[PDB]
């Protein structure tokens, strides 16, 4: 529930997209077991869409290990320093795809309640209001009642 | 005592047809030996043993009935078969500058 869990507002790494896009996932490292049933969707994955995947993002390093620990796993690291660890257990080929690829369309920050869904740094342009606008001044600012 | 473990990787040699047809000569003529029924087993053993002992690459068991001719002879023999590892098909495959792979087995 909202309550029982912590909440940001809406925002990018580094002002991700005024400037330039700079895509926030920077490594990738898949464990995975030469053997083990576990492990087979992301055998295939290696054999067949990991280096079509390395091109089509230069700017991911991703390693390799065909050595995991505990489960076959892939751990996304963003320039923000997060890290995403995903286990890769037992998925099929088309699963471990997609899921790569929301890691890489995905930015650092956590996947949690976002308060807001919009976020301005300037969200007023012709001043924001105040009780005194749209408030009629009068002759030597005279408070009502006031005698002179 | 074990000789070194023989090496399944296997490329079809150049002149694959002309030492086939030579063989084929030793055993068995006709015209066309592309189509020489190897129906009789002494005749079949006598090429297959030869090319096997000759090539180091020998028909399994599974393909040994699938050798109905001279023609699946050559065609067994004249498609290659690399003993290279996972690791290797695909450290030698032209990985991409952000792609490492590293192998710990």
């Amino acid at each position: 529930t909202a309550r029982g869990t912590p909440s940001r507002f809406l925002a990018s790494v580094l002002h991700n997209g005024l400037g330039r896009y700079v895509q926030q996932l920077q490594r990738l490292s898949f464990s995975v077991s030469r053997d083990g049933a576990s492990s087979r969707g992301a055998r295939e994955f290696v054999e067949r869409e990991v280096i079509d995947f390395a091109r089509r993002n230069p700017g991911v390093v991703i390693y390799v290990n065909s050595r995991p620990c505990c489960v076959p796993r892939v751990v996304a690291e963003y320039l923000n320093g997060a890290v995403r660890e995903e286990s890769i257990h037992c998925k099929s080929v088309e699963e471990i795809s997609t899921l790569v690829q929301k890691l890489a369309d995905q930015s650092g920050l956590d996947v949690i309640r976002i308060r807001k869904p919009f976020h301005t740094d300037n969200p007023s342009i012709q001043g924001q209001w105040h009780p005194f606008t749209n408030k009629p001044t009068t002759f030597r600012g005279l408070r009502p009642r006031e005698v002179q | 005592v074990c000789p070194p473990l023989r090496s399944r990787a296997y490329t079809p040699p150049e002149d694959l047809q002309s030492r086939l047809e030579s063989y084929v000569k030793e055993v068995f003529l006709p015209s066309n030996w592309q189509d020489i029924s190897l129906e009789d087993s002494r005749l079949k053993f006598n090429l297959l043993a030869h090319l096997a002992d000759d090539l180091g690459h020998v028909v399994p068991n599974s393909r040994l009935h699938q050798m109905c001719r001279v023609r699946d002879v050559l065609d067994f023999y004249n498609v290659p078969i690399q003993d290279r590892s996972k690791f290797d098909e695909l450290s030698a495959s032209n990985l991409p500058p952000n792609l490492k792979i590293t192998w710990s087995y």
